[PDB]
RNA sequence: AAAACUCCAGUUGACACAAAAUAGACUACGAAAGUGGCUUUAACAUAUCUGAACACACAAUAGCUAAGACCCAAACUGGGAUUAGAUACCCCACUAUGCUUAGCCCUAAACCUCAACAGUUCAACAAAACUGCUCGCCAGAACACUACGAGCCACAGCUUAAAACUCAAA
């Protein structure tokens, strides 16, 4: 019964959050990358609510980039947003990284409610050069 | 006197024809723990899984009708001149007698 | 031979929608053309985000025509519907059951290829 | 008699004449091309 | 469901170019590849983690840690027990998927040649 | 961009079940081949060395395959030794 | 050089084209179509100005013209393509084989 | 002698496969049709193995997939969510 | 197989482009 | 790890002469090099085979000439790390250039190192052995993708291509 899919805004969506719509539920932002992930969290209407990263919790170069700095940084956004006022969130992860599966237990251990997760990851359909190859 | 070409026209199998999905009745000559080779006609016989239900009946001589796919199980894989045998046929049964 | 136009214009009301509708085959007779038949697909939301001339559009109109023309007149009616400002897109294409379908008898048994490397001991 | 056939076709051929009409009936009607199919390959809209 | 190879290589009937090189001859072999470890072992991040948290939360104290360092502990050595635990599984046998010696030794009886 | 948010490449969640969720989402990322061309697009492969290694795939495909249908084809025969002797 | 308002090569038969309508004539004409009815109205032209016995392809003149419109062809296109070397490449081994089969015809 | 074999052809020939539409036809405006072989998480279009249908068809509809989507008819990115409620054709796994 | 005669071309064209780079 | 940027970074809305995932597990076209976003046009030789290194026409990438184009990548260069040293592999920035025009150059492991045509069923390794006709090429290693000569819009180039001395090997 349970659909996976998420809903429409063209009706009908017969499940809410908080009493409230699917649409106006505020949405977080993470960005993974092989030295560091950046949070961030932003209402419906694109109002920046909150936003952290490893780097403003006091992590160095090697240790950036780790799960456990990811899913810290999600303590701290999740801290954040349960004091503006915020329980639900709908995830976005944009890339590959070690925190971008730590981030959204952070966020779980901080006390919000992750509703869906979309994987808005660059992908180019040959549109431009990427680096060459460099020889470890 | 018959000539053997006339004994192959009248013979069961070309009557018979394809194998696949075809009733059968057969019997069983050696059995082993998990399961029971069928001796039901032509070459080779056709091994078998005892089942759970009615698997206290199954004995020498006993006579199960079933079907089957072929009546050998062979296969040409990448590099082979020539195509490889099981020496068995996959016969699944529904009824006995 | 036969040319089908799919037309995409923007969301607007049916008196204009006409006009539009009405010069552009203008445009068409213009250029030399017979228009076989007209075919309304109906109102939707195009699936993407696009940006017109001037703005961006959410919605759109779905039209379909069919006609008949030289080779000039394609290019021309193109640079025609680029210079158009309302509307929001078109593309000429030619017609499918126009190329008779290759009479197809299945899919046949690919058997598996050999002797690619000749018997030794290796 | 394959010139029958887009032979009576002309009078379905629209005219400048004709449009005034013809576009309008067009507008108000609604035509769909989409349909799918099913496992044995039976259409189904 | 194979893909074909009809002219895909580089033989002298074949007109075309070819498509593949392949660098070892294409024939199946009668041995099979040994399988292989996946990962290096990583646990406890979540225990120590919410340990460390307490830790700057009560500058050392270990009656106020009670909770997070016992389930570190507890999560630690059921780590371990879990490995021990894996290895006497792959020891007597991974179910689901067939062993490599038992599949050497299925194909040594049943081999494939090349040759006649 | 243009196109709507939140509707390609998501999973909806259920009773909390973050894991599984995005188990599932890599896990439809590998059988639709995406992950493979995020570390390819991510360093920049010559097209000598692309098509070297896109033909050693698909001889890999073909082989594995292959042994795929004995194992499947020869499993049935791994049992009790009947005949001893 | 035939005129674009003649009727594509297959509707000359018929008898109908006098009772049809002027929109259909003018839907037959071939400059409707592409250059291959045109080419093929020309060599129809060709076979009947200088063929004894028509409708022979086998024949080494028929040959001969059906290349020396495919020349013309491939000249108006490098013409209007100055930089089409496939096509120059067609056109020079076109040539080529056109003066071949004319030593051939005149041996 | 009558009794001997003769040359003949196969009746016990099973008639050759076709596949779900190997005698249809296809335009780039059946977009219910052109999305139901499309993965609806990611957009892009299974292959023949995942599809089951002969390479004419396959190169037809994904030559028409690629003129809709340019035009407009059709998204890149994302299924449409209105057509997804169809018959399930393409064999998968993952659920 | 081996590459030494191709190594010793290899050799003998850079020395010649030195050479010519010289005069 | 350092250097570098904070006129930095993230979401959101608008934007290209740049390169064209998935399909493609498909094996198709082109003489070959090459060609896999979409649309239109023109069009994809020879119904005996061979065949010019006295000619003609193409010919990857790189490079040169004069206008333009600036997302990205990057020779060279500079800086930061490593190193005994690093004129390199690692990191950052930028340029020729890769792109569009009108020309030039005519080289590759241009190899599938397996010539075209009509056919048949054993040195080793490789991709089994062969028949009939034809063109081109080869005759110890190295000097030699060399010098001299000749031709080329080429001027540190390209094509053809030896000779003297040395060795019993290659
Ligand atoms: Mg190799
Ligand atoms: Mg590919
Ligand atoms: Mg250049
Ligand atoms: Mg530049
Ligand atoms: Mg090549
Ligand atoms: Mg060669
Ligand atoms: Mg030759
Ligand atoms: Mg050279
Ligand atoms: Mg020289
Ligand atoms: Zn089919």
């Amino acid at each position: 019964k349970f659909s996976i899919y998420p809903p429409i805004p063209g009706e009908e969506s017969s499940l809410r959050w908080a009493g409230k719509k699917f649409e106006e539920i505020p949405i977080a932002h993470i960005k993974a990358s092989h030295n560091n992930t950046q949070i961030q969290v932003v209402s419906a209407s694109n109002e920046p609510l909150a936003f952290a990263s490893c780097g403003t919790e006091g992590f160095r170069n090697a240790k950036k980039g780790t799960g456990i700095a990811a899913q810290t940084a999600g303590i701290a956004a999740a801290a954040r947003a349960k004091q503006k006022g915020v329980i639900h969130i709908r995830v976005v992860v944009k890339g590959l990284g070690p925190g971008r599966l730590s981030a959204m237990h952070g966020l779980i251990m901080g006390g919000l409610e992750v509703i869906s997760i979309t994987d808005n990851t660059p992908i180019p359909h040959n549109g431009c050069r990427p680096r060459k190859a460099r020889k470890l | 006197v018959e000539s053997f070409a006339s004994m192959l026209r009248h013979s069961p199998l070309t009557q018979m024809g394809p194998a696949k999905d075809k009733l059968v009745i057969g019997r069983i000559f050696h059995i082993v723990e998990n399961d029971l080779y069928i001796d039901f006609g032509g070459k080779f016989h056709c091994v078998c899984r005892r089942p759970e239900v009615d698997g206290e009946k199954y004995q020498k001589g006993t006579r199960v009708r079933l079907r089957l796919l072929d009546l050998e199980l062979t296969s040409r894989f990448l590099g082979a001149t020539t195509d490889t045998t099981v020496l068995e046929a996959n016969a699944v049964l529904l009824g006995i007698q | 031979p036969r040319y089908e136009l799919a037309l995409i214009l923007k969301a607007m009301q049916r008196p204009e929608t006409a006009a539009t509708l009405k010069r552009t085959i203008e445009a068409l007779m213009d250029r030399g053309a017979i228009v076989r038949d007209l075919e309304n697909l109906g109102e939707r939301a195009l699936p993407y985000r696009i940006s017109a001339h001037s703005q961006q559009h959410n919605r759109g109109g779905y039209f379909l025509v069919d006609f008949y023309a030289p080779t000039a007149a394609v290019e021309s009616m193109v640079e025609h519907l680029s210079r158009d400002i309302d509307v929001i897109r078109g593309n000429i294409v030619k017609h499918p059951l126009t190329q008779e379908l290759k009479e197809c008898e299945g899919i046949v048994p690919v058997p598996l290829a050999e002797k690619l490397y000749s018997t030794k001991k290796r | 008699r394959e010139v029958l056939q887009l032979q009576e076709e002309v009078k379905n051929f629209i005219t400048r004449e004709n449009l005034e009409a013809r576009v309008e009936a067009a507008l108000d009607s609604r035509k769909n091309y989409n349909w799918a199919i099913t496992r044995e390959g039976l259409v189904v809209r | 469901a194979t893909p074909s190879l009809r002219g895909r290589l580089a033989r002298f009937g074949n007109p075309r170019k070819p498509v593949l090189k392949p660098n070892k001859p294409l024939i199946l072999a009668n041995r099979v590849g040994e399988r292989r470890r996946e990962k290096g072992e990583a646990t406890c991040i979540t225990e120590m983690s919410v340990m460390m948290a307490c830790w700057k939360q009560n500058e050392f104290r270990d009656d106020a840690c009670r909770k997070e360092i016992q389930g570190f502990l507890d999560c630690a050595a059921r780590a371990q027990e879990a490995r021990k635990m894996r290895s006497i599984q792959e020891t007597l046998g991974e179910s689901g998927s067939l062993l490599p010696n038992k599949l050497n030794k299925l194909l040594q009886r049943f081999p494939n040649k090349p040759y006649l | 961009a243009k196109h709507l948010k939140f509707i390609a490449r998501t999973v909806m969640v259920q009773e909390g079940n973050v894991e599984s969720a995005y188990r599932t989402l890599n896990r439809i990322l590998t059988m639709d081949g995406l992950i493979e061309d995020i570390k390819h697009r991510r360093y920049y492969e010559k097209p000598c060395r692309r098509r070297q290694r896109e033909s050693y795939e698909r001889c890999r495909r073909i082989y594995n395959m292959e042994m795929a249908r004995k194992i499947n084809f020869l499993m049935r025969k791994n049992r009790a030794d009947p005949w001893q002797g | 050089d035939p005129p674009p308002s003649t009727l594509l090569k297959d509707y000359q038969n018929v008898p109908g084209i006098e009772k049809v309508d002027d929109v259909v004539k003018r839907l037959l004409s071939l400059e409707m179509a592409n250059k291959k009815e045109m080419l093929k109205i020309k060599q129809e032209q060709f076979m009947k100005k200088i063929v004894a016995n028509p409708e022979d392809t086998r024949s080494l003149e028929a040959r001969i013209i059906a290349l020396s419109v495919k020349i013309r062809s491939y000249e108006e296109h490098l013409e209007k393509h100055r930089k089409d070397k496939a096509h120059k490449r067609y056109l020079l081994m076109s040539i080529d084989q056109r003066k071949k089969m004319l030593k051939n015809l005149r041996n | 002698n009558e009794d001997l074999p003769i040359s003949m052809e196969n009746p016990y020939k099973e008639p050759l496969k076709k596949c779900i539409l190997c005698g249809k036809h296809v335009d780039y405006k059946n977009v219910q049709l052109l999305s139901q072989f499309v993965s609806p998480f990611t957009g892009c279009i299974y292959g023949r193995h995942i599809t089951g249908l002969c390479g004419k068809k396959q190169k037809e509809i994904t030559k028409a997939i690629k003129r809709a989507q340019i035009m407009g008819f059709m998204p890149v990115t994302y299924k449409d969510p209105a057509y997804l409620k169809d018959p399930k054709v393409c064999n998968i796994r993952y659920r | 197989k081996n590459v030494l005669k191709i190594r010793r071309r290899k050799m003998n064209h850079h020395k010649y482009r030195k050479l010519v780079k010289k005069t």
